[PDB]
RNA sequence: AGCCAGGAUGUUGGCUUAGAAGCAGCCAUCAUUUAAAGAAAGCGUAAUAGCUCACUGGUCGAGUCGGCCUGCGCGGAAGA
């Protein structure tokens, strides 16, 4: 995007619909609109699946509030959604918490391509791999 | 504190604190705290500057004190007059003179070593340096 | 493969010694083999640096002195007590 | 300011200055960082 | 040494995440298009964010950087 003009990246969990108890007012001390979190976002986020955060850009322009397009799903609740335990890494890499299967991190790698840093499968493969090595996740091989 | 577990005599003589010293190559460890000064050590200044040590290179390493107290010092009371017998034993030195490798260390980086050994002589009473394990 | 250039010592004791050290030499000997043991003085500084290498008590070295070559090997070093200088090498033949 | 009688650099902008034969520590991050008389 | 530029993605990495989204938290501390980049070295937040730097390019046109051994000095150093 821009140079940054009122764009943050705040929320939880989507599949409700405007998180009061968590963040609140977060996403409405800048210019972003507190009523499109609740309908016209589940509006754009049942295209695909629903019960992911979304770290989004929304420029406020001087429009009405702004225009939000989403994009990348996060790899955080994707690497929770199969881990293991629900509750969460706490010190993981130190004992084996938690395993993923990496074919479906190279699908979900080779889907996701806007928000990377990488031009091959292999090069942006144990990037998520090295998300693994974050909360500790022992890869099958 | 260190001290003898069971001396032969309770009370020692003052004596003299002359010449250079034995212990003066790093001989166990890797990195040495060799003192410049004469003076003598208590065993609270050499268990404090061990803390110093043991604190600043953390359970990691392993530290050698090279010195031992072994010399009763006696004190006289307050208000009580001169004679009628030698004091009593109150603490105990290491005497020292310039050359004892006062502590070794090994299994760290030379740079904390020289950290721990900085940390630590600023609790010794005398002028000390920092030597490391030279080959013959 | 250190050359290290000497001198011959005409005097020697305590006395000497220490006059010796003081202009900024030290001496030495070099005993072994056959021949009469050879009291050398020697520069401190190019020894100092020299020694700081683990190659000066390992390799064997080279000693000028009177213009000839004797190919020595470091036996042992008195050190000074509490500072970085040498009081003494013993040289054995090699 | 501080004065001790041990003066140091205490953080990276600190910057030892010697006015009228007083060595001082001048900071420009942190005030707290002045010192006086090493 | 100045001066002109770049310095990211998974990375909301989960957190006891009540707000930490590198910033009152612990384990990790990886991998890439790249000259170069720390799941952030300093500050900083209701909270992302905001900057600078660690590193690299250009300008610059001769020394510079930090230790050791030393001589002489400075501070530490207030009394009727």
């Amino acid at each position: 995007a821009k140079k940054v003009q009122a764009y943050v990246k705040l929320q939880v969990a989507a599949g409700m619909a405007n998180p009061s108890p968590p963040v609140g007012p977060a996403l409405g001390q800048q210019g972003v609109n507190i009523m499109e979190f609740c309908k016209a976002f589940n509006a754009k986020t049942d295209s695909i699946e629903k019960g992911l955060p979304i770290p989004v850009v929304i420029t406020v322009y001087a429009d009405r509030s702004f225009t939000f397009v989403t994009k990348t799903p996060p790899a955080a609740v994707l690497l929770k959604k199969a881990a293991g335990i629900k509750s969460g890494s706490g010190k993981p890499n130190k004992d084996k918490v938690g395993k993923i299967s990496r074919a479906q991190l190279q699908e979900i790698a080779q889907t996701k391509a806007a928000d990377m840093t990488g031009a091959d499968i292999e090069a942006m493969t144990r990037s998520i791999e090295g998300t693994a090595r974050s909360m500790g996740l022992v890869v099958e091989d | 504190m260190l001290q003898p577990k069971r001396t032969k005599f309770r009370k020692m003589h003052k004596g003299r604190n002359r010449g250079l010293a034995q212990g003066t190559d790093v001989s166990f460890g890797s990195f040495g705290l060799k003192a410049v000064g004469r003076g003598r050590l208590t065993a609270r200044q050499i268990e404090a500057a061990r803390r110093a040590m043991t604190r600043a290179v953390k359970r990691q390493g392993k530290i050698w004190i090279r010195v031992f107290p072994d010399k009763p010092i006696t004190e006289k009371p307050l208000a009580v007059r001169m004679g009628k017998g030698k004091g009593n034993v109150e603490y105990w030195v290491a005497l020292i003179q310039p050359g004892k490798v006062l502590y070794e260390m090994d299994g760290v980086p030379e740079e904390l070593a020289r950290e721990a050994f900085k940390l630590a002589a600023a609790k010794l009473p005398i002028k000390t340096t920092f030597v490391t394990k030279t080959v013959m | 493969m250190f050359t290290i250039n000497a001198e011959v010592r005409k005097e020697q004791g305590k006395g000497a010694s220490r006059r010796l050290r003081a202009a900024n030499k030290f001496p030495a000997i070099i005993y072994g083999g056959k021949e009469a043991p050879l009291a050398i003085e020697l520069d401190h500084d190019k020894v100092m640096n020299m020694q700081a290498k683990a190659e000066f008590y390992s390799e064997v070295l080279t000693i000028v002195v009177d213009g000839k070559e004797i190919k020595v090997k470091a036996q042992d070093v008195q050190r000074h007590p509490y500072k970085p200088k040498l009081q003494h090498i013993d040289f054995v033949r090699a | 300011m501080k004065v001790r009688a041990s003066v140091k650099k205490l953080c990276r902008n600190c910057k030892i200055v010697k006015r009228d034969g007083v060595i001082r520590v001048i900071c420009s991050a942190e005030p707290k960082h002045k010192q006086r008389q090493g």
